[PDB]
């Protein structure tokens, strides 16, 4: 009866940081993708010049 | 009329304006209107206006039908809504639109009352439960959450907390009470239309009003109902008059401003959430307040539900959520399930600040069951089934424990008086199980006057009338106690020669069934 | 007038109360009167023990609660939520016009056990109440016990002694 | 002369762009817009430059009904706000704007809020113990006058409580100008706060006064909780520098000024970091850190209140602001769900005052040996909650019945939490602790039971709460015999 | 009158952008384009304008050897299904063609599906309770009528004579139809049900049929997967509000209705927020399940299958649809090995409604 | 060097205001090439070259005794050598809190001189044999 609280306990803390990490990843790949595209930002600028 | 431009771009519920030609001025948390069709009109709120004239906006009605070549035209007014007494009895889309079943514009988003309005809660606010009102009193003004799992019992309590007050609002003067508000956040609309049809009742809709949004509704609809009741509250607030609020619930409104958070590709947080997402709840839950006699002495209460996972208060919105408010009510699904409902759990739980407010009436004996559950809480666990016991404490926790068993609100004058013959000991002779059954016996039914002992002066229970002297004394007086404890000690003596002694005679099966249909009625109109 | 009355934060407040007082008598439906308190407060004019008790004759002479009646309306909750309103939420200790009052509605509401807790309340106070009305209070009390109306007829009707539902009237 | 004026370009939320046409004034300059248009006045201070002829600013108050070509006056300097004796006993917002509605302060002169922290010259770490009265903080992480301190700990575990026990403790026995810097925190604690100084006269506003109150509360925009404790520390500053006095600094909290500039980054078009926080995190957190420095002039002890979300430490900000403390104090969840408050966790806490050079030798080999008794008993419960006391050996049921009495000892009743424990504050004085602990230690007391030891102070309210306990056992017995033999 | 035509201008994968000249169809609309270019017919339904002509739109086919700026027609309307009497014991795709090979179909009319959810006014917030035939369901887990049910059951467990025994009595006792909607469903298991279907005279192709039948196939993209409940909850509001009655409305695992939305979200270049789930989780969801509520006019009964990925219920997904759910009808291999059918194990089954203001006492 | 994961902080906080790419935990991913960058000029000179040297003691912190994190993981691959300070011992009382049996050192008896080996020698033999008994309570 212990040992199957701390078995759920640790099945909790397993699933959540499983989630966590997925997520991680998730912003990882997107911080990069952002950080591409809004450098790689490209615009017409029709204005004057001379 | 105005014209501002056109509808460049729509990404679900965000959109992208373009500037007419003939460019003008807009402001910031505007609302702007969509000529949808030749009398639709839809009704949009800004989020960022760029350099070129592009505007960034969140729609809120009509998403469906809005196309791209549209005309958009500009209030120059904040997002206002009517606002009442006339608005009370009714259940309205956030926006004002009155939703239908079988002039005072307040303004939406609005900066909460400084340190000098505001004032330590002095007043309670009966939930009408047992346990609340004794162990974790709620004062007009403190902004309390109500956690647990999916399917805990969260969605009841602010109901039950509601029909308390109105068999008080009627007797009482109109300053003193308690009006009452429901916002629901994605909540079924079917459970909207059932709390709808449960109010009108008990006669408690004239009292209280009901602001619906739910999944079906757009996202950045949610993320502006609470706004909606609070400024409805507000109002009220402002006026001197107290009220009530509710959230059902954040936790689903933070999922409609992640979804507007990520549409428009912000950058994320910890558990996808953008990081002002805590600015989203400080901005609504501050506005919660017990204002000062300077500006009224008005009210606004805040009875926010929140879904955990697991019973897992580590997550984020549940923390970010907890650093707000000035208490804390914690449901579990072991007591839910394990028959004890309302599944309170007392350890987990706390009233920051309402023991200041709670009534004297009600604050001697919570000190009283507040060292007999924190006794009880000890002397159950350290033996862990190694060794049982037959001691006051642990039979009266259990005695008191089933009273807390509860199905809707209890009466002030109805809930004192079967605690306090717990912690007096006069309810140790009985059972367990039939600790309910005495409770009805003792508040509907008087064994007393039934069975000729009117050796009492005055002290019954058949008026009701009789809380308001409780209010204002206190049991512990001397001229209340000795015709209470000679009611107990008379209603003990009968309950025990004439009724559980018959109890424990029954032996068919048949009647032991006929019983416990009983004992369940008790559990539920008790 | 001299002494100057100051909030919890010392700001000062303005004991100019009177017109408030007149407000309130010529009232006739007694929820105008807890109105007038909320027009009141507003305007940094926290209550004077005159009010509360001119709140309390409005009670007693008032008719209703308002122009249309309410369902389970009480003039004794409403007269003893504001004396605790007076006590513990502001601080202002009533009177024995105070509590005069609260005995004369329950001489006129017809109910006596309620009648003796208040002159119990009142002697434990050191308050001094007047004879001709607990004298009416004890003859009300005398009617109903002759007429058997001492405490209502459906708890002196005989339980049913087989357990069932329905028969408990539950 | 003439004050520079420039127009609006875009707005995002509290973020803005200017279009400055001559020229662009620096960093941190002040920007002002009338009243008439937002129909408020609106403060804007500049953060960055996007190109010549603009630059992007952060708003104060909040952005509504704030067009796209609306006029921009500018200050020519940064955010100005007062000091001196007028700023005592007053209540400041992050402008220096005050609030209390009590009267115009008769301020002098107006100090700026964003300043170079002090050069290594200056510094002086003086190591000198403070009695906060606290047991546990006496004992384990003895606070450093003029260092810093730091309170960690989740929502629900009893820092803000703290500070105020620390406040009803030290600063009235302190004869020195506080300053308490709410930060994002309840505004209905700020209102408490400021009554319970105005009624121990510490706030008597016609008469001395020795305390300031800046709050920038979680109502406000995160343009204001990015800048609030800075104002706070330019009013300590001042009483450091000019008045050379010792003074304390109280912070709740700082998590919610990491917030503010991770609201902002987002909305300047930065990058953020790995959860989601700005990438400047380390150098605005130190800007404010480093300020809060100990000098000749004067000293600065400060009392900063941390929040830690999903009770994560590996959150960077908190991560971050261990490397800045003298004195930690790492709250934990789990003990407070086992009654104990305060719910410190002493294997986490740490502090640099602890040495033999500045406290006593008593309090260091005393405290050394209850750390290690705790670590023995955290590596037990691993194993008694598998098996249970009764499969151990005897030596280590005896370390776990002194553990638990120790860890139970550790609490106490504060005089706050009155309204909570119902049980009257007691404040354990330095020398009772170390003589405490030490007896304890050595087994100078093992046959007192393990319940005498919760909520109190001092060994002799232990032996009388022991001696309650044994009354009452021998009180039941006797009890239960007269009930049996009338029964 | 006309009808419009468009231009294709990019083309990522199912995800196509539709270039107009005049003013840009609604959202949800359909745009079908002829079977000549393509080789086979094509529907595309309107998700995401993207400036005054543009309109990015997910396929529910496939876009092989599809060219760009090829035409586009708009249909007028939005996805368009057939309803009625022939629609029984009948197969249907999401576009409404028949799969099954059984000669045509005779519908009368051709509703759209994405109906607005009921209003307020047309719901009844009178919890009832459908007399399911049951004796273990009807006692312990009285599924209400307008309500969500989930059903926990692999395989060995008689998964399909529940359901199949569900439509049978409802088909004579409440006097109501039923229908399935196979979303994300194995094609084998399509067969199997199906012939069981013809087996236990449920679709009685010489008489009267009870069920209707909706596969939305693993085979196909999740463009149309997302879209299959919202077919088959159409052809189930038509005999609610028209015929008066109380109907079922069977799903496969939603776990798979969320992952094809997730898909869709994810192509669209929408920031998945969680553990890869949409942004719009609760939202899609609601859009599906507040379509399934009774009303006065009848009533629909949304019987769901749920696959809990890793057995962890505090995954987005589940969670999200246990927040909806009023039952759990958990079915256990061990119950079905002890001889016992249904294989239901009550303890750890619940419902909503178990509660005396709701039903009568002695149930309870 | 004091905390090197400060010296990669500010690297980050560089890396992305000037809209680089991000990486792994935030980092812009080259930060492997800084910590080499700066270690492998640690190093003993030739004879040729004066036969100098200049030894490196880089610090770095740890969260909850990990060595999973990216930047821990990229400076240990570097280095020759490691001390692990576990606050376990630290709190258990021994101070300095080294853990042996995680820390090492990959130069070995060359480095040290003719008296320390000899002993060295028998003592890492000690604890080969102590780490393993003396988990057991002393019974005997
Ligand atoms: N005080 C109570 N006593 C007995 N049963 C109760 C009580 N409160 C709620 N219940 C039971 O709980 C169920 C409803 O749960 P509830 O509505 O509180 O969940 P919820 O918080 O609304 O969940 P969600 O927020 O996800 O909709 C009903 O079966 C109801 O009978
Ligand atoms: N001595 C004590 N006795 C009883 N309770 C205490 C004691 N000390 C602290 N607590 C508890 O601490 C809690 C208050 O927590 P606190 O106010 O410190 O959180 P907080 O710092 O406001 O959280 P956040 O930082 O998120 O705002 C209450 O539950 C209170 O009962
Ligand atoms: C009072 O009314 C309650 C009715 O509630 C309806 C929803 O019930 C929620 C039940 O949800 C669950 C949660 C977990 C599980 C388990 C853990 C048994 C599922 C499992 C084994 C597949 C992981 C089953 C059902
Ligand atoms: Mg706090």
């Amino acid at each position: 009866g212990n040992i199957t609280g701390l078995m759920q306990l640790a099945d909790y803390t397993y699933n959540k940081t499983r989630k966590e990490l997925i997520t991680a990843e998730l912003l990882e790949i997107i911080g990069t993708m952002t950080a591409m595209h809004a450098g790689k930002k490209v615009g017409l600028k029709k204005t004057e010049f001379w | 009329k105005q014209k501002i431009g056109f509808v460049h771009g729509i990404d679900g519920t965000i959109a992208t304006i373009a500037p007419a030609a003939s460019k003008v001025t807009v402001p910031y948390n505007t609302v702007l209107e969509i000529a949808v069709s030749a009398t639709n009109i839809a009704n949009a709120l800004v989020f960022n206006l760029e350099k070129d004239g592009s505007i960034g906006v969140i729609l809120l009605d009509n998403i469906s039908e809005v196309r791209s070549g549209q005309d958009v035209y500009a209030t120059g007014s904040l997002l206002k809504i009517p606002v009442g007494f006339h608005m009370l009895g009714k259940i309205i889309n956030p926006l004002g639109k009155e939703i239908p079943t079988g002039t005072k514009l307040g303004l939406v988003e609005e900066m909460a009352p400084n340190i000098v309005s505001r004032q330590p809660v002095n007043y309670n606010l009966l939930t009408g439960y047992k346990v609340i009102d004794t162990l974790i009193p709620v004062g007009r003004g403190q902004r309390e959450l109500i956690l647990g799992d999916r399917q805990t019992g969260k969605t009841s309590i602010a109901l039950s907390t509601i029909l308390n007050q109105t068999k008080v609002n009627n007797e009482i003067l109109s300053k003193n009470n308690v009006l009452s508000v429901y916002v629901s956040i994605g909540q079924r609309c079917s459970n909207v239309a059932r709390i709808h049809r449960l109010l009108t009742e008990y006669d408690a809709m004239k009292y209280c009003t009901i602001v619906a949004a739910t999944a079906a509704d757009p996202a950045g609809l949610q993320y502006l109902a609470p706004y909606a009741g609070t400024t409805l509250g507000e109002e009220f607030r402002n006026s001197g008059r107290h009220i009530l609020l509710v959230y059902d619930d954040l936790s689903k409104q933070a999922v409609s401003y992640r979804q507007i958070s990520l549409l428009l590709r912000r950058p994320p947080g910890r558990e996808a959430y953008p990081g002002d997402v805590f600015y989203l709840h400080s901005r609504l839950l501050e506005r919660s307040a017990m204002m000062s006699p300077q500006k009224g002495s008005g009210s606004l209460t805040s009875l926010p539900i929140v879904e955990t996972l697991s019973n897992d208060v580590t997550a984020y919105i549940v923390t970010n959520v907890i650093s707000i408010t000035d208490g804390q009510i914690y449901l579990d699904a072991k007591l839910f399930t394990g028959g004890q409902r309302p599944a309170v759990n007392i350890g987990l739980s706390v009233s920051r600040v309402g023991s200041s407010a709670q009534n004297k009436a009600m604050k001697k004996v919570g000190g009283a069951l507040k060292m007999l559950m924190g006794e009880y809480r000890k002397m159950a666990g350290e033996q862990t089934s190694g060794s049982q016991n037959v001691s006051p404490v642990m039979i009266r926790g259990a005695r008191c424990l089933q009273l807390f068993n509860q199905k809707g609100p209890s009466y002030f004058m109805d809930a004192i008086v079967a605690l306090y013959a717990v912690t007096n000991g006069y309810m140790d002779d009985v059972k367990l199980q039939y600790s309910k059954f005495y409770e009805f016996l003792l508040l509907n039914k008087d064994l007393p006057v039934l069975y000729g002992q009117v050796n009492n002066k005055y002290f019954y229970m058949y008026n009701k009338n009789l809380n308001y002297f409780i209010r204002y004394f206190g049991l512990n007086h001397e001229i209340l106690e000795p015709e209470l404890k000679k009611y107990i000690e008379i209603h003990t003596n009968l309950f025990l020669d004439n009724y559980q002694s018959r109890m424990n005679e029954l032996k068919s099966d048949e009647d032991l069934v006929q019983l416990k249909n009983l004992l369940y009625a008790c559990k539920r109109t008790v | 007038a001299g002494g100057k009355r100051y909030d919890l934060f010392g700001y000062e407040v303005s004991v100019a109360t009177g017109p408030f007082i007149e407000e309130i008598k010529k009232a006739q439906f007694y929820d105008d009167a807890g109105e007038v308190i909320v027009k009141m407060n507003l305007a940094n004019t926290p209550p004077d023990l005159q009010t509360y008790n001119a709140v309390l004759e409005r009670i007693l002479n008032c008719k209703s609660k308002r122009s249309q009646p309410v369902k389970g309306e009480n003039k004794f909750a409403a007269m003893m939520d504001i004396l605790e309103e007076m006590d513990a939420r502001s601080g202002i200790k009533p009177n024995a016009e105070s509590w005069g009052y609260v005995l004369k509605e329950l001489v006129q509401a017809g109910d006596f056990r309620l009648g003796w807790v208040c002159i119990a309340g009142m002697k434990s106070l050191g308050i001094t109440p007047d004879q001709a009305l607990v004298d009416a209070n004890e003859a009300n009390a005398a009617k109903a016990k002759a007429a058997g109306t001492d405490f209502p007829a459906y708890l002196k009707k005989a339980a049913p002694e087989s357990f069932d539902t329905k028969a408990w009237g539950i | 002369d003439v004050k520079q004026v420039g127009y609006v370009q875009q707005i995002i939320g509290a973020v803005v762009d200017v279009t400055f046409t001559d020229s662009v004034p620096p960093v941190l300059t002040a920007l002002t817009v009338d009243a008439k248009e937002t129909g408020t006045l609106l403060t804007m201070e500049i953060v960055q430059h996007l190109d010549t002829k603009t630059a992007r600013c952060i708003c104060m108050s909040s952005t509504d009904m704030l067009r796209l070509r609306t006029p921009v006056v500018n200050t020519g300097s940064q955010i100005t706000v007062p000091v001196g004796e007028a700023t005592l006993g007053r209540i400041f917002n992050v402008m220096g704007d005050a609030i209390d509605q009590r009267g115009p302060v008769k301020n002098k002169v107006r100090w700026p809020i964003h300043r170079k922290a002090p050069t290594l010259a200056e510094q002086s770490g003086k190591d000198e113990v403070l009695v906060t009265g606290i047991k546990v903080i006496d004992l384990i992480l003895p606070y450093c006058k003029g260092g810093k301190i730091g309170l960690f700990g989740g929502a629900g575990v009893g820092k803000t409580v703290i500070i105020m026990e620390l406040i009803n403790n030290v600063a009235k026995g302190h004869g020195g100008y506080s300053v308490f810097a709410g930060v994002g925190e309840r505004t209905r604690e700020g209102t408490d706060l400021y009554l319970e100084m105005m009624g121990s006269k510490v706030i008597d506003l016609q008469g001395d006064s020795k305390c300031v109150l800046v709050y920038g509360q979680m109502n406000e925009p995160p343009g204001a909780r990015a800048r609030v404790a800075q104002t706070a520390l330019t009013m300590a500053e001042y009483f450091r520098d000019e008045a050379g006095q010792d003074v304390l600094l109280f912070v709740d909290n700082v998590f919610r000024f990491t917030q503010a500039n991770s609201e902002v980054s987002a909305l300047l078009g930065r990058i953020p970091a790995a959860v989601g926080y700005q990438p400047t995190l380390a150098e605005d957190l130190g800007m404010l850190q480093e300020r809060i420095t100990s000098t000749v002039k004067g000293s600065i002890t400060s009392v900063q209140a941390v929040y830690v979300p999903a009770d994560d430490i590996t959150d960077p900000a908190p991560a971050t602001t261990f490397s800045h403390l003298d004195a930690t104090t790492v709250l934990s969840r789990s003990v407070a769900e086992a009654g104990i408050y305060p719910a410190v966790e002493p294997l986490e806490c740490a502090s640099r005052i602890m040495d033999p050079d500045a406290i006593d030798v008593n309090h260091y080999n005393v405290a050394m040996d209850i750390v290690e008794m705790l670590t023995k008993y955290k590596e037990l419960q691993d194993i008694i909650a598998v098996l249970g006391i009764d499969e151990l050996s005897e030596e280590d049921k005896l370390i776990v019945d002194r553990a638990r009495k120790v860890a139970k000892f550790m609490s106490q009743p504060f005089a706050v939490a009155e309204v909570f424990t119902g049980m009257k504050g007691y404040y354990v004085q330095l020398e009772d602790c170390v003589s405490d602990f030490g007896s304890l230690l050595m087994g100078q007391c093992d046959n007192i039971p393990e319940m005498a030891f919760y909520m109190v102070g001092g060994l002799d309210s232990v032996k009388e709460k022991a001696a309650k306990m044994a009354a009452e056992a021998a009180a039941m017995r006797e009890r239960a015999r007269k009930a049996a033999e009338a029964k």
